[PDB]
């Protein structure tokens, strides 16, 4: 917990102290656009560490070429769970920033939207989604 | 999933707020019919009064939004 | 401010969020609480911690969760 916050001065000010913080993210995604539209300095620094192949970013973090990785919370929790060194998210619950969800994309003004929305809500209501979470996104040292 | 909450009795009393999402959730569950059956005897008018009752040791467990 | 509309805020009549229930001296189920007031027409929008669930989504339109 060296950072303790996405809006920390270490990230908002890359040149505040110590040699430049080596943090980056996978480009062409929602995270990159969010960072570009919100924190210009963050995005301009992140261009240097244009990571790829999130597994490769993870192994670069393990070796020591990187000290912070900005990415999706749902996949970062899973990657922390099945970790031999048990890497940790910044805050205990990760302090998820810009909370959103995974959705099923559809064509604009389609017909299937209402039925699929109701079916997804039914699946969430009956606890099938919790069963899928237990059977697919469990972690070793997450508990 | 605790056995006390799966085996209702006067020892452990639990309740929710009447006409809320938790009522619908327990009423729509076939597996938790006894849950709603025990709940129906002790529901509360509002969340604040339920919290007050729980703190004053009048209700044991209160199920509500995180 | 963002959508350029004016508003008048009022509180729910019976202090309940609302689940559809069988109306007295009849066999059909009718909504109550903020659900009933939104469906009937007394209220045009619910700005409150209303939990998204399948039962309400059949009659009410829910925005993206905030
Ligand atoms: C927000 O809505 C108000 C009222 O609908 C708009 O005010 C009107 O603006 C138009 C021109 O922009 C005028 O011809 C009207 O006389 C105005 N009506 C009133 C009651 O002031 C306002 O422009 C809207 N804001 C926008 C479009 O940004
Ligand atoms: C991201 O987009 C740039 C420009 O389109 C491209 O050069 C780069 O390879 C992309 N990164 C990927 C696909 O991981
Ligand atoms: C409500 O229904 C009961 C029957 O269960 C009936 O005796 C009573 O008169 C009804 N009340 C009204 C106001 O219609
Ligand atoms: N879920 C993300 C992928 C990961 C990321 O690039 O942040 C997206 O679809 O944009």
């Amino acid at each position: 917990d060296t950072v303790s916050g996405l809006s920390d001065k270490k990230f908002q000010r890359p040149q505040d102290q110590y040699p430049p913080f080596r943090f980056g993210t996978v480009p062409n995604g929602s995270t990159e656009r969010n960072i570009r539209s919100n924190y210009r300095d963050m995005h301009t620094h992140m261009v240097k560490f244009n990571q790829r192949s999130v597994e490769d970013a993870l192994t670069s973090l393990k070796m020591g070429k990187l000290d912070a990785f900005i990415y999706d919370a749902a996949v970062l929790n899973y990657m922390a769970g099945k970790d031999e060194g048990c890497k940790l998210v910044t805050i205990g619950s990760g302090k998820v920033f810009a909370t959103t969800g995974y959705g099923i994309a559809m064509q604009k003004d389609s017909h299937w939207k209402r039925a699929i929305d109701l079916a997804l809500l039914q699946l969430l209501g009956d606890g099938e989604t919790q069963k899928l979470e237990t059977v697919w996104l469990s972690g070793i040292c997450q508990n | 999933n605790d056995p006390r909450l799966r085996n209702p009795s006067d020892k452990f009393i639990y309740a929710t707020v009447k006409q809320s999402s938790v009522d619908i959730y327990f009423r729509r569950q076939v597996e938790l019919s006894t849950m709603y059956r025990h709940m129906e005897k002790h529901n509360y008018e509002s969340a604040a009064e339920a919290i007050q009752a729980v703190r004053d040791n009048k209700l044991h467990a209160f199920i509500w939004d995180s | 401010r963002t959508m350029n509309f004016t508003y008048e805020v009022h509180l729910v009549a019976d202090g309940k969020f609302g689940t559809q229930e069988r109306v007295n001296n009849s066999n059909k189920k009718e909504w109550n609480g903020m659900m009933g007031e939104l469906l009937s027409g007394q209220a045009d929008m619910i700005v409150a911690p209303l939990t998204i669930n399948n039962e309400r989504a059949q009659y009410i339109e829910f925005s993206k969760p905030f």
